């Protein structure tokens, strides 16, 4: 009844591996997508044509697309994926939303894609932005009965992941009347050590923190010499998504401080993202693995939660596609496709995946804790499930 | 001081405070 | 062995929105005054200009306009880009002109981010004085003063954000030379709290530089001369760069009951804003402009504003850069070599001679305006401030 449906995507990522949504590593995700996919919610023989360009985590995502659309021999693309930095981000989902082109990534975290009024309406993201981190900092601050903060970390000016990472905890925040110390410093330049912790020591008794891992470890190094550890002070770190930093003794390296820092990160507690698992995600990774090493490159192990969105990005777009195909739109109808996308909930490879009303995915969190300082063991205290908007501290 | 001769990248977002 | 004719494209980018001192209607005159001032020679005989104007909506909408002509001509790109004006409107165009190595001069984009041209703003050439030439002015006047600090004070938008741009210009040049500043920014279109500004201002420092609309000063200086600030104790300094002609006749006076306190408080204020030349040239310019401008229904200074100036000298100066590039056997398309041609260089516009430096961006003189005499609450012109040469000197 319906012909083969012929999709163009435009993948735009960073070709340098340095970050955890590099083209290398994302692409088997969405490969292995496409062909649970192509094999049936759209008629058959409907094959994508995905194009992988370099986002340069920049202005080339800007370039590529519109180098690609308004060439001579230029067309739109049926379907955006990424950028995920939020600079290289913005001017794209702009354009994608001037050209009615449906936008999906695991990335664009920034509190600005929030407002989808106008410029951003046709962005739709996979992953938990900033501001749903921000919810649950509300919440687990609801539950000790915390009222104030101090918010200290690292603005490099450039990609900002931090300043960002904050902000999602600044907005929630501001808006619910708690008071929050700000205080940044840029990473990439001599640290000011001395006048961190003392700024610290006379604004706020909760910290929460975002800064590189090794960033963060001297930072506490510090606070140990001023006896900041040890009960007087409730640190907190932003480790999203590198599992080499929020996995186990995050504390060690091996290093001439190791029981230093052991110590001083018993005061400290990590918030990450709460995954999930089911037996297909583990085929996924399997397979996800196969590829990247094939290319050539260290795995990180289980693949990340940008992996695991973008691979959720192809089902969704799919599904979406779908009834609005059936109420007889086509794939040209982008402010519909997204429209579908969002206020719905999904299977996804690691378990069900809820999209909110404002085209945003619900995300869950969980607090790292030191539950063993002779150790030095860290353990999940507490989780946040951001749709049920719950916390709760684990048996 | 929201300045610091840095944030050249301000186009393109706006978010809330500097 | 003159060239063959000429088709130069120029894409104008500029709000529709008569709101904006930039916008099309107050810009176009003077670019066709200029362009009729240009055939009749530098470039081949029988050369002719096609200009699109175009809605860049001071937003989003310059960058998607560029987009979609270059798409619909099949690929095809302008051979000259007006503007956009506005912050985050030029942004874009810049980095796409220069992705695409087309020449893009603006008599805007004055903010300090586009100073860095080494790649995402090569290809753009500023004709009107950058807010950073108006803080290395600020640096002089203080070193004139043997100032080292200052409030800076301002209000920020959070949108268009015009006087945190202006005074981040200031800020930048004094973090290089190492004076202190104290930041305080508020949001005027919020509801105001006059009393948290003066009193941050008495906690932090003596010399205050301040840029808000001409009304949020006027109440900022009611309320600093309520608490007594206004006798001596502070010097204020406010940025007016586009429209402080009110002055010779009173910047405080509003046939408000607040008048006479205003032109009080006024006389600890001195207010910064371009210094502008004239000739016979300039003139008739102006009074050409301002008649087409008014039977287009609008209002409008009595000598057309720096945009409009700069503008106007902005096709000067891409034909002066052109006519080079041809008969150096180039072409239009060789953008690069155009806007180099454009940059450290001296030419003849409109209101006088016009230097651009070697980063491509426009000298600025600056005047200061200062109260003369408190009993009349007479405002003139106290001191001047040459860009090119580097010096402030106070007029005898
Ligand atoms: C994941 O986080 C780890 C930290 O646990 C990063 O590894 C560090 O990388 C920096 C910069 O290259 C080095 O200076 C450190 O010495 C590294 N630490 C360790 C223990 O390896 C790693 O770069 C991150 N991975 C990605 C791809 O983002
Ligand atoms: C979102 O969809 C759910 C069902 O999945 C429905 O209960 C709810 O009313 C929708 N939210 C709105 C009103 O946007
Ligand atoms: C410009 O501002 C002045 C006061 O600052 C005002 O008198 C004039 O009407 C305004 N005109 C413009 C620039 O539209
Ligand atoms: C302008 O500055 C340049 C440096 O960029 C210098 O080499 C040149 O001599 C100056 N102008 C000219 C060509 O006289
Ligand atoms: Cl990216
Ligand atoms: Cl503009």
């Amino acid at each position: 009844a319906l012909p083969p449906q012929k999709i163009e995507v435009l993948v735009l990522l960073p070709q340098d591996d340095s970050y955890l949504f590099s083209l290398t590593r994302v692409r088997p995700a969405i490969e292995y997508a496409l062909r649970s996919v192509e094999g049936r919610l759209l008629p058959p023989g409907t094959r994508f044509q995905v194009a992988y360009e370099d986002s340069d985590c920049g202005n080339r995502a800007l370039f590529s697309l519109v180098d690609r659309v308004a060439a001579a021999r230029g067309a739109k693309p049926d379907l955006i994926l990424g950028p995920v930095c939020e600079y290289a981000a913005a001017p794209v989902a702009r354009l994608a939303s001037h050209w009615d082109l449906p936008m999906l990534s695991a990335g664009a975290l920034a509190a600005g894609f929030q407002h989808k009024d106008s410029e951003y309406s046709h962005l739709t993201r996979v992953a938990p932005a900033y501001a749903k981190m921000g919810e649950m900092m509300l919440a687990l601050f609801r539950h000790h009965h915390w009222s104030r903060a101090a918010l200290v970390y690292s603005d490099d000016k450039l990609e900002r992941n931090c300043y960002f990472t904050l902000e999602g905890v600044h907005e929630v925040f501001q808006e619910e009347g708690l008071h929050t110390s700000i205080y940044s410093f840029d990473e990439t330049k001599d640290l000011d050590l001395e006048d961190i912790v003392r700024n610290i020591q006379a604004s706020e008794r909760v910290v929460i923190m975002c800064a590189s891992s090794d960033t963060i470890r001297s930072i506490m190094l510090v606070a140990h010499r001023h006896g900041m550890t040890s009960g007087d002070y409730a640190f907190f770190n932003i480790e999203l998504f590198n599992s080499s930093s929020y996995g186990d003794g995050s504390w060690k390296r091996g290093d001439k401080h190791d029981f230093e820092a052991k110590q001083a990160y018993s005061s400290l507690q990590t918030v990450t993202l709460l995954r999930t698992v089911k037996p297909e995600f583990e085929k996924f990774s399997m397979e996800v693995k196969s590829s990247v090493e094939k290319q050539g490159l260290n795995m990180e192990d289980y693949v990340n939660m940008f992996v695991e969105g973008f691979h959720d990005a192809i089902l969704l777009y799919v599904l979406a596609l779908h009834e609005v195909l059936r109420a007889g739109y086509s794939k040209k109808d982008g402010g519909k496709i997204i429209q579908q996308t969002w206020n719905r909930t999904f299977e996804g490879i690691a378990g069900q995946v809820s999209i909110d009303a404002n085209g945003d995915r619900y995300g869950d969190f969980s607090v790292i804790a030191m539950t063993d300082v002779e150790a030095g063991t860290q353990e999940v205290i507490g989780d946040y499930f951001g749709k049920e908007g719950r916390f709760e501290m684990r048996p | 001081g929201c300045f610091g001769l840095k944030l050249d990248r301000i186009g393109s977002m706006s978010g809330l405070g500097c």
